[PDB]
RNA sequence: UUCAUCUAGACAGCCGGACGGUGGCCAUGGAAGUCGGAAUCCGCUAAGGAGUGUGUAACAACUCACCGGCCGAAUGAACUA
């Protein structure tokens, strides 16, 4: 069924392309089910929100550009987990709708921090034992009857650096949540020439 | 008494396995087939039972 | 601190006295007198006696705080309006008898606020699975017909 | 089924040299020099452009094909020791008895010293297979660190260290005592 | 041998999501996908079973079917002797 299946998609990718006019390529990484569902609903009559398997869409867009040959720079940027959000309505209004769920877990295990960590002094008051993450990774603080206290602000990762192990686990008890997560559009195609979103 | 991080890692090695039928063997825990020969390398594998 | 404010949905039977044996052991550890929930419940949940019914309670400064959650699937035994079961004895109580469309319409426009369903023919598909969970029959027709028709245009359910 | 040709690419980076007499392979890198006898599987190795080494079965059935490449993964491995270096990390993992591992010299013998396993009154000793080096890690509570270029060596002396602690006459799942592998990796970060 | 999957991207691998109506209905004292019987829908959907397993007093928390990210060429099952 695999033929009329991506043929579907395909048709209702094309008309996605005519009727509206301009596009968001969103990096949809770590986002959850729910997550897009509030989006997607604020979105409603807005803007929509269409879903592919990027060799599907890659294969759907070389086929489209045989007739709309303006989409080359748009076939770098189906990479990865993106979807296209296809948009024939303001495209500051739609980048605000789009950013505006951040739902912050804390220090997700291995995914690459986006957040310039800044550990604010704080009494933890998490338990004493587990004083083992801060003792490996040296961050002088002090543990007063049990409650350790941060004594100064650590940058144990930054943005752009995969969290350790250790440092992850460290701010996941901590309740440090820097993992903001919610989709981030990487590239706004804008009425024949893609521009990168952070315009908007 | 031993923390969860260790005692995940001793069963790494002792609990998460498999056990052969028909000759009790220690297997690797994702096996399919037994590794002994005196068993015909029998597919009549069981999870090693859990501890309580 | 009293002012630490705490959601408690829970399904329970309506309208009728219920367990302190399954009720108390959440507001007990909170607090929270078991007799003076009980009167919250059975008051709120008058109407829907016989008709299990999730009801949230609010809790902070050692109260309570009972509102009906109006879930989709009592609603529609609700639609049904079938008069106070004798639960205790009247056991298997095969409450599929007929709803016209308009109950059912109206309980998806209710739950439409919540639901992401495009459309208000779409939450009515909704409703009209609750529907079939409880067996309940929708004119003389299967809700899932009811739901093919509705997406045929046939039905065409009134857009608010 | 005999395969006309079975082949593996083995890639050389820049600081390290692979002589290959017959089937004597010598890898020289920043670490260390390894050599490993291969005359027992008959294979054939060429060099093409000095960074890629291709090893090749001709007419060889399915066993052979797969030694093929338990050779090309051998030689890889030999690469990588002498390039980045083997650590293997354990734990020791008690319920009771801290288990006290040190090292110690018995004629100049090199011999991982392990007493108190389990309480035991028995002192277990495991030799240092030539070329690994020892370090106990200090940040992180009873872990020893194996390193060295080979991993074979390195492996095989943390898997000694394993089975000497292994316990006897007791659930296993409960008296979960022992010294375990909680890491294998290379020895220079992150290459 | 037969049946399937595969450049419209196969299998495995690793990483992401794995929802809402809804604790679906009936029972149990408790049963919220997961002690039982029967119902397997609908929406949001790239996608998720009124649930595949671990689990709880019930929860929760995990895991999987399902779809996604990476790599890019063959692969899976049941059979036959
Ligand atoms: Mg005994
Ligand atoms: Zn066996």
């Amino acid at each position: 069924g695999i033929r009329e299946k991506k043929a579907e998609y395909f048709a209702k990718l094309r008309e996605y392309l005519e009727e509206y006019k301009s596009l968001f390529v969103v990096g949809v990484d770590n986002v959850s089910s729910q997550q897009m569902h509030e989006v997607r609903k604020e979105l409603r009559g807005r803007a929509v929100v269409l879903m592919g398997k990027n060799t599907m869409v890659r294969r759907a867009i070389r086929g489209f550009l045989s007739d709309l040959p303006d989409f080359e720079k748009l076939l770098p940027f189906v990479k990865g987990n993106v979807g296209f959000v296809f948009t024939n309505e303001p495209l500051t209004e739609i980048k605000n709708v789009i950013v505006s769920n951040r739902v912050a877990a804390p220090a997700r295990a291995g995914a690459v921090a986006p957040e310039d960590i800044w550990v604010r002094a704080v009494n933890t008051g998490m338990e004493p034992g587990k004083t083992s993450f801060f003792q490996a990774l040296g961050v002088p603080t002090k543990i007063a009857r049990g409650t350790i206290e941060i004594v100064s602000d650590v940058k144990v990762v930054d943005a752009g650096n995969k969290v350790g192990q250790s440092e992850a686990s460290l701010l996941n008890l901590l309740n440090i949540s820097p993992f903001t997560f919610g989709l981030t559009v990487v590239q706004v195609y804008d009425n024949g020439q893609v521009f990168p979103s952070s315009i908007l | 008494i031993i923390e969860p991080s260790l005692k995940a890692l001793a069963s790494k090695y002792n609990c998460d396995k498999s056990v052969c039928r028909k000759c009790y063997a220690r297997l690797p825990p994702r096996a399919t087939n037994c590794r002994k020969r005196k068993c015909g390398h029998t597919n009549q594998l069981r999870p090693k039972k859990k501890l309580k | 601190d009293p002012n630490e404010v705490k959601y408690l949905y829970l399904r329970a039977v309506g309208g009728e006295v219920g367990a302190s044996a399954a009720l108390a052991p959440k507001i007990g550890p909170l607090g929270l007198s078991p007799k003076k929930v009980g009167e919250d419940i059975a008051k709120a949940t008058k109407e829907f006696k016989g008709i299990k019914v999730t009801v949230q309670l609010k809790i902070q400064n050692r109260q309570a705080a009972a509102s009906v959650v109006p879930s989709a699937s009592s609603l529609v035994i609700t639609a049904l309006k079938e008069p106070p079961r004798d639960r205790k004895k009247d056991k298997n109580v095969k409450h599929s008898g007929n709803i016209q469309l308009d109950e059912i319409i109206e309980i998806a426009r209710q739950m439409r606020d919540k639901s992401f369903g495009r459309t208000l023919a779409s939450v009515t598909k909704e409703i009209l699975g609750t529907a079939q969970s409880v067996g309940c029959r929708v004119d003389f027709k299967n809700p899932h017909d009811i739901i093919e028709g509705i997406n045929a245009g046939e039905i065409e359910i009134p857009e608010n | 089924m005999k395969y006309i040709q079975t082949e593996q690419q083995i890639e050389v980076p820049e600081g390290v040299t692979v002589s290959i007499k017959s089937r004597i392979v010598k890898v020289v890198g920043p670490r260390g020099t390894l050599t490993k006898n291969l005359k027992h599987i008959d294979v054939t190795f060429t060099k093409v452009n000095n960074q890629l080494i291709k090893v090749a079965v001709h007419n060889g059935g399915r066993k052979h094909v797969a030694a093929l490449r338990t050779v090309k993964s051998l030689v890889d491995n030999m690469i990588t020791g002498v390039t980045k270096g083997y650590k293997y990390k354990m734990r020791y993992v008690y319920a009771h008895f801290p288990i006290n591992v040190n090292i110690v010299e018995k004629d100049g013998a090199k011999f991982i010293e392990v007493r108190n396993f389990l309480g035991d009154k028995k002192i277990r000793n495991v030799p240092v297979r030539d070329g690994v080096t020892i370090e106990f890690s200090t940040n992180v509570k009873d872990e020893i660190v194996l390193s060295g270029n080979s991993v074979e060596d390195v492996s095989q002396n943390a898997a000694d260290l394993q089975q000497i602690c292994r316990v006897r006459n007791k659930d296993i799942r409960k008296f979960l005592d022992g010294i375990y592998v909680s890491h294998k990796g290379f020895i220079t970060e992150d290459l």
